[PDB]
């Protein structure tokens, strides 16, 4: 198992967007001489629950300031975006860092964002596939040339060409059965998300394996990722209370159509939250359910910086 | 006196794309040591004229690797990207670098960009104008909403907030009277062309200052930049040869970029940018331009630039050194500019 960090960059009334960005940079600097292998950046727009809408731009900065960690987009939303911009940027990152960027991508999770950027929801999945097809053509050949209902323009060199043969390594956000199946057929690694239930992540893991088998795709060397939240305190009840408050707006924004208390309770028991004992046990369960080879952790719900570093150190040590 | 270093990311045919990208990285990192306060990055797509199509992301990288160095765009092609996505990028750069991002903007020179990204070059001026207002509204208020002829979207919270009050400082690449006036009405500094002469520079400024004064701006506190192709050499004629040969290649490369889709299928895909199109279409070689640029001995470089400073009152000098050959020869040209030209330029009396 490889282990890394991700940044949600949630803000609130006392913790400005200025403050959380500064936190992330300091955190990137702190863990760069440690054994964490990846720094991953969450994309969000138009709400407190993530102040980074351009994870590839943040990736550039992090790559400029660090020397050891790989740097990833966690869920760069391609469905709402021009795929030429994406491919250009991801290849630029590939090139400027000489291969330290990993391209995590996602379909759109808020229909509000689809409407905002004028992408039709009735055809969201085919749009997603066509976007990825253009990005992948550019990664693998240096060129693209779509002629479909979504994009049609003449053949172009997408500059700069990737530094890494085949482009930066890719992984896709496990956001629907449809996406999971698409990825399995392509032999693409998934990232499973911290905010999905263990059952959901297990269902996706199983679907993946089976679609892969059915189609003759060798997935034996595919390393899936899982993200989890980590908040560890010898006072385990304090860890849960702190994560509660941190997570509240999010649960109200992203799980509005589901029961608040039941979903909160689930996020708190299934994420790596609680005493060290409770925390690492939840991690073991979460990995066993989805079969992820790599674990990405966010420590950001621990507001006390010195406590946060102490848990990062303990985690680093084992 | 402030000094900038222009990076074109131009690909000469004997270099690979990988080698050109290593030079961007290296030349950005070398700049501070050579007495440059700012690195400016050009945007270009699809062709060897310049390989950097996303200066926000390349600026992130150089800003990430640095502490006190400023990095700017010269220039973002404003119309060809969504104004809210660009506002996010600017604020993020602004926040992460703690105020070291300089936001240079232009309408865009090449139709191929408008073609691929799916918007209308005949509308470039109105789009640049509208996108600017929306961005500046987001920088100022923390929110952006649109309900106009060009674009419409509901009000959104713009994340993160601007580090710099009113957003990162904006610069306008301007070389028509109409873009000069547009910049002046806003009090915004211009980056002046290196293909026009002192007399043309002074006339563009006099025009600017007229409009800027009517708005109440202090025309003496505006950070206008003189931009330059630069080749300093104790051997005057060798400097001129190097630059004359380069300007020929780059001009041919400019021409090639204008003709890239020359015989192609004009069919567009889905219109994600519906309000951006207009129904109607709208209604020069640079071979000798080294004569009006700091190309020659230090002394000759000093006189050309002092003549521009004296006619315009500009104290921000941005120089391009990439005509000069290998990475090593570019750095050496920067170093001779630093030692033998920088200390002798003076602000207008
Ligand atoms: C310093 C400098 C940088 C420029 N950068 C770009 C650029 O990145 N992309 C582009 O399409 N054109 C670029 N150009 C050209 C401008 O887009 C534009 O054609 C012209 O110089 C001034 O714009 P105007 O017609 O609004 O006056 C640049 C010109 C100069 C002098």
């Amino acid at each position: 198992m490889k282990f890394g960090l991700f940044f949600l960059n949630f803000m609130n009334s006392k913790r400005s967007s200025d403050q959380v960005i500064e936190e992330m940079l300091d955190t990137a600097h702190y863990v760069d001489q440690l054994k964490f292998d990846t720094l991953a950046v969450y994309e969000n727009h138009f709400s407190n629950n993530g102040v980074v809408g351009a994870p590839l731009t943040v990736a550039g900065f992090l790559l400029g300031m660090t020397k050891n960690a790989k740097v990833a987009s966690l869920n760069h939303v391609i469905t709402t975006h021009h795929p030429v911009r994406v491919a250009e940027e991801a290849c630029l990152l590939d090139q400027m860092s000489e291969g330290r960027f990993a391209f995590g991508f996602s379909d759109c999770e808020k229909s509000a964002d689809m409407r905002f950027f004028n992408r039709p929801t009735d055809s969201q999945f085919q749009l997603f596939s066509e976007c990825h097809k253009i990005i992948n053509d550019a990664f693998t050949t240096g060129y693209c040339h779509p002629n479909n209902d979504f994009y049609s323009f003449p053949k172009i060199s997408v500059n700069p060409h990737a530094f890494t043969e085949g482009g930066p390594a890719q992984f896709v956000n496990a956001t629907s059965k449809e996406v999971v199946e698409w990825a399995a057929k392509l032999g693409l690694p998934l990232v499973f998300r911290w905010d999905d239930s263990n059952a959901q992540r297990k269902e996706y893991a199983g679907l993946y394996h089976e679609v892969a088998q059915a189609h003759g795709v060798d997935v034996s060397q595919v390393r899936h990722k899982l993200t989890l939240l980590v908040n560890q305190n010898v006072d385990g009840e304090a860890a849960r209370a702190e994560a509660r408050v941190y997570l509240e707006e999010f649960v109200r924004e992203s799980y509005s159509n589901t029961d608040f208390e039941q979903k909160m309770g689930e996020l708190l028991s299934e994420n790596a939250i609680g005493t060290y004992e409770e925390s690492t046990q939840a991690a073991r369960v979460a990995i066993e359910c989805c079969g992820a080879a790599d674990l990405l952790m966010s420590f950001e719900s621990m507001e006390d910086k010195a406590q946060q570093r102490a848990v990062i150190d303990v985690v680093n040590a084992n | 006196m402030k000094f900038g270093n222009f990076l074109l990311t131009y690909q000469p045919p004997e270099l690979s794309q990988t080698e050109v990208m290593k030079r961007l990285v290296n030349l950005g990192k070398a700049s501070e040591g050579c007495g440059f306060d700012t690195v400016w990055l050009l945007e270009h797509h699809f062709t060897e004229f310049g390989l950097l199509g996303n200066p926000y992301v390349a600026a992130a990288h150089l800003l990430g690797a640095t502490e006190t160095l400023n990095v700017g765009t010269a220039a973002i092609v404003l119309p060809t990207a969504h104004p809210v996505r660009q506002a996010e990028d600017v604020n993020l750069l602004d926040q992460m670098s703690k105020g070291r991002f300089r936001f240079g903007i232009c309408r865009g020179l090449y139709d191929k960009d408008f073609r691929v990204f799916g918007t209308d070059m005949d509308n470039s001026r109105a789009l640049m104008d509208c996108w600017y207002d929306l961005m500046k509204e987001g920088f100022n208020e923390g929110y952006i909403a649109a309900d106009n002829e060009h674009i419409k979207f509901p009000k959104i919270q713009l994340n993160p907030s601007a580090y710099t009050q009113g957003g990162a400082p904006v610069y306008v690449v301007a070389e028509s009277a109409s873009t000069t006036e547009w910049a002046a009405e806003r009090g915004l500094p211009m980056i002046l062309s290196w293909i026009i002469n002192t007399h043309e520079k002074k006339a563009q400024l006099d025009l600017y200052n007229e409009v800027a004064t009517e708005h109440g701006y202090d025309v003496t506190k505006i950070d206008h930049c003189l931009s330059y192709i630069t080749s300093v050499d104790h051997d005057s004629n060798r400097a001129k040869d190097i630059c004359r040969n380069f300007l020929g290649h780059w001009y041919d490369s400019y021409v090639n970029a204008t003709k890239i889709f020359d015989d192609s299928d004009q069919t567009k895909g889905y219109d994600f940018n519906k309000g951006q199109w207009r129904d109607f279409v709208l209604k020069r070689r640079i071979d000798y331009s080294y004569e009006i640029n700091p190309v020659g001995t230090p002394e000759e470089c000093i006189a050309i630039i002092q003549q521009d400073i004296d006619a315009t009152g500009i104290d921000n000098i941005c120089c391009g050194f990439e005509a000069n050959g290998s990475e090593e020869e570019i750095i050496a040209s920067m170093k001779l500019f630093q030692s033998d030209v920088m200390p002798y330029l003076k602000e207008k009396q």
